[PDB]
DNA sequence: TGCGAAATTCCATGACA
DNA sequence: ATTGTCATGGAATTTCGCA
DNA sequence: TGCGAAATTCCATGACA
DNA sequence: ATTGTCATGGAATTTCGCA
């Protein structure tokens, strides 16, 4: 059986609703299974249409053999199925209520949620502008299990943005204060 | 003047005037019987005026000016006097064409890694498509991998927006561009400094310097044209298609596609290569590192038989960028301060500024 | 299809499939273990579709298309199938560039006599000068002697007016011009028939054919520019000056001025040649007739290493004159009816018309 | 002493007033002494200004060493003298009341007057348009004395307009009738 | 151990406003 | 302070299949 | 019957919208 | 049914002046 490779499988999911930012409410999260490389796309809704529009950008750079997702409405529509079929992409669903991916992907998704939460407090409305820096951060984060970052596994070179300060990701006393205040 | 010509008439030898000829007086003028006929020898003090009158009839070069003079006059080394005047006619210097070709092109090394160097440029204006008129084209130097962005104008602001999207993936060490307004603004300079990106600019009016991306612009337009044959030119929706198609097209000389050079493995696109199916990713990446270092690199071609290469101190003239109707194509002479490489120089320009300039936009000033 | 591939699996030799390789079945497909790896051998009836899919990804040429196919498939003589499809892709045929140069230029004989052949053309629009915007340039083929007329438009009517003035001196056998609107009108055709003058037209979009006058246009503009340096571009009053200056300028290769070639003696202009002062007019005219017949004539230069010359029956494509943005640069293929000379042909065009066309505006259709 | 040549001497004179034709009233006549070649220029007046304007056209094709004329006002002005001086042209005047040129020139001028008179009767107003054909006719007229036409002597070749019918130049019965009627 | 044909490599040509 | 490039399809050259 | 310098010829380069 | 051209200034080559 053949070793795992980039583009074998993309894991997709929505995060949100988030506070409005340049009119956007959600983030479509795409994580390559083998490398852990993350791509993020702002959408106004978790619809099939927003997903197709966002994945059309990604799939004009690289096409996965398989897309894995939960049974969200956007992903189980006959339109989304037609879209995947047109591109020779197999669709793969976790069973309802039992979301499952891989350790690496789960950990990566956890990182994404935590990094997002941390950077939105103080500026819950400015995340649109921060999405690039977030992805670079995620994609230049060292993998304990594999000896390499997603960038290194995807491109086979070091990056020009090493993120040397592997960070807290934890909310400080101040940030918990204003995060418990923002939900008042 | 008279001294020289006096000694001559009384048969004493003056250097430059061959002794075997008979120099006489007639009608108040010194004359000489030469093979082609009788000519007047004007006094030295008259010669510059004569050369100038002959030259000025039609601002002729060496031979055509000489031929006029030789109709009436003979004196020693006439061409030396003609050339002296050619070298001082401002009007000739700035209007005449060059007859020396530039020295052979450089083939700079392929950037060693993906993201070492981006080349960027605008294509357009194109027929309006969804309100868009231009394409930002971004080409990775090492790989050839290319990103396309539709824009409404070739502005800094649309460049920044597109590159914020692109640099989500990775930040390049260097971005090379021409001197389009989009790229030379202080807003774009700040945008790049903020990110640790070095901006590198082409010499002015020399698109060959952005050749990496210019050449991709050709393929982009060629494929768009093919896909639009017999349909209206709704190009906006084909950009993604063209981007993917070109990024997965083989270069016959390399035997790789840009996608392969960037990722070392094909994604799920038609006719995906499968040779490394049994390698681990690390083995694959290791083969990729090898493939990257041994790509064909072309070499500097032979000089043409009459090229010139610039020398520190040389007088040279810069081509006028957009010369008005009936105006000279060349600026006044200027001096080569520094030879950056055999094809690129700093000159002390037509005002008083340092300018870094392609040799293709220079001619060597004629007649020293 | 299946027949061929069936016989193959049971180990019987089919021409084209080398016997030394092991052909098997797997996953429902015929396969072969080849040096570069295992490939699928599709049935013959499937191959055209495959070639077409691979080609259509980015409308690639021979090698880049083959390289895609070879990723998954092997069959005998794949390139022959690729080329077959290349030769039928309309979109490729009309959009791709040529990679064959035209054959070496002809150097037609200098017209034997003054007034045998005029070459005429317009220069402009120029900056307005006394309400004038253009110059009619008339160049005598044998002599190079040139007449200049300022006009308000490049119209038939202004051409006729100027030529009525010029032909006061002499009527030419032939007037050669390009296909400017001024020259191709029925009014101009009548004007010339009325006078016994034959009109000869350049192939379309090929100014080299009017090279005699185009080359004079260069000298005219160059001298005007020089005389206007640092002054406003009031060119109207300099036309007479430029006309006289150029008509009395030596061609270094000929050693004569156009005036001399026309008249055999200089008029009262500066530096007038005086060599025939002691000849009678008849002796002078006799020397002139000799001078005229022995002028330098250049010869057809060497072909470039990859030129093509047209052959009756060949498929060739005419360049699109003013191609729209994102539209092909070439017309659909057409056939060479007649080879007028190695650089000029009649073709049966993209509608159904005969067209006489320069080889510089043609490419040979690729892939036969 | 050196043989006579084209451009040695131009003989100039005015003819007119003539009936208006495209606004023009006079013809400036220029005849090259050696060849007999004629050039004609329509003017609105026999002024220095019209002469300079007309000779500026001619002298942008060829410059004579000498211009010969009678003592007409146009030719004896200090302006016309300045013009000639600027171009290195010597001016030459016949003594008043004694016009003299050369046999060839006198004969040529006679031909010009006669040809003009003949062609204007019937169409006294259409001569402007006929000036080209008149010059070609004159310049391709065989010279009894020299064995050649002016065209042949000027260019050293035959012309493409030989004027084979060396013509009457005499006014017919009809033309005398309408020429004596036009001055009524 | 050499042949005829196919496959691969060479490379001039031309277009990137 | 920077610097040409590379798809294309015939032709030239090399390799392949077989003996 | 040869030398050094001048004169002449060669010719690639580039521009004629 | 038509077709490149030729001024330009360094370099290559020839000729000139003298012996
Ligand atoms: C036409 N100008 C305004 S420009 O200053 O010259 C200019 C400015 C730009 O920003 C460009 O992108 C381009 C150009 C010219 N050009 C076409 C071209 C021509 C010849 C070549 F060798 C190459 Cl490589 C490309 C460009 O693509
Ligand atoms: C630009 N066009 C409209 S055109 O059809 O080509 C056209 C039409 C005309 O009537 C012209 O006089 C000229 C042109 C183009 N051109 C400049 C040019 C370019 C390359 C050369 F080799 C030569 Cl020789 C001359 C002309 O002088
Ligand atoms: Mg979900
Ligand atoms: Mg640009
Ligand atoms: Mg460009
Ligand atoms: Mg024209
Ligand atoms: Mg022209
Ligand atoms: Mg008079
Ligand atoms: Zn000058
Ligand atoms: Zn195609």
């Amino acid at each position: 059986d053949r070793p795992q490779k980039p583009f074998d499988k993309f894991f997709i999911d929505y995060i949100g609703p988030l506070p409005p930012s340049q009119g956007y409410l959600y983030v479509l999260v795409v994580v390559d299974g083998m490398t852990g490389f993350t791509w993020l796309y702002p959408t106004k809704a978790p619809s099939t249409s927003a997903t197709v529009k966002s994945l059309n950008v990604l799939t004009s750079i690289a096409i996965p053999k398989v897309i894995h997702s939960d049974q969200g409405a956007a992903f189980t529509s006959s339109t989304f199925a037609e879209w995947a079929k047109e591109r020779g992409i197999h669709l793969e669903f976790s069973t309802p209520y039992h979301p499952q991916s891989s350790g690496k992907v789960e950990r990566k998704n956890s990182d994404i949620k935590r990094l997002l939460t941390k950077l939105l407090v103080g500026r819950p409305t400015k995340w649109y502008d921060l999405l690039p820096v977030v992805q670079l951060a995620l994609n230049n984060t060292y993998s304990p299990v594999l000896k390499y970052t997603p960038h290194q596994l995807l491109f086979g070179i070091d990056s020009n943005t090493p993120f040397a300060n592997q960070d807290t990701l934890d909310l400080t006393r101040e940030e918990e204060l204003s995060l418990l205040q923002e939900i008042r | 003047l008279d001294a020289e010509l006096d000694q001559l008439l009384q048969g004493h030898y003056i250097k430059g005037y061959p002794k075997q000829y008979t120099y006489f007086l007639e009608d108040g003028k010194v004359k000489v019987s030469r093979p082609e006929g009788v000519k007047i020898i004007p006094p030295q003090s008259d010669r510059q005026k004569i050369v100038l009158q002959a030259h000025n009839l039609a601002h002729t070069g060496r031979e055509a000016t000489l031929l006029k003079i030789a109709n009436l006059y003979w004196w020693p080394n006439m061409r030396k006097d003609v050339v002296k005047q050619l070298g001082r006619c401002q009007q000739c210097l700035i209007t005449n064409a060059s007859n020396k070709a530039s020295g052979p092109i450089l083939r700079p090394d392929r950037p060693q890694k993906p993201f070492d160097k981006f080349f960027i440029d605008y294509i357009g204006p194109l027929p309006p498509s969804q309100g868009y008129l231009y394409v930002l084209v971004v080409v990775d130097g090492m790989t050839g991998f290319t990103w396309l962005y539709p824009t409404k104008a070739p502005s800094t602001s649309a460049t920044v927006k597109s590159l914020n999207v692109l640099t989500s993936i990775a930040i390049p060490k260097v971005i090379h561009s021409d001197q389009g307004a989009a790229f030379t603004s202080s807003t774009f300079a700040e945008w790049a400094k903020e990110r640790g990106i070095h901006l590198e600019f082409s010499t002015p009016y020399h698109p060959q310097s952005s050749g990496k991306v210019e050449r991709k612009n050709s393929d982009i337009k060629r494929l768009l044209t093919k896909l639009l044959v017999g349909r209206p030119t709704k190009w906006y929706d084909l950009l993604p298609v063209v981007q993917l198609a070109l990024n997965n097209t083989y270069s016959p000389v390399l035997k790789y596609t840009p996608h392969q050079l960037l990722f070392g493995i094909d994604s799920n696109t038609p006719f995906a290569n499968q040779d490394t199916l049994d390698l681990t990713r690390e083995e694959e990446l290791s083969l990729l590192q090898e493939i990257r270092t041994s790509l064909y690199h072309p070499s500097t071609p032979p000089a043409s038989s009459r090229s010139w290469s610039p020398v520190v101190g040389q007088l040279v003239q810069e081509r006028v960028a957009r010369p008005a109707s009936l105006r000279p194509r060349w600026h006044k002479p200027s001096t080569v301060l520094k030879v950056l490489n055999p094809r690129t120089v700093v000159i002390l320009d037509h005002l008083g500024n340092n300018r870094t300039v392609s040799i293709d936009n220079l001619k060597p000033t004629s007649h020293q």
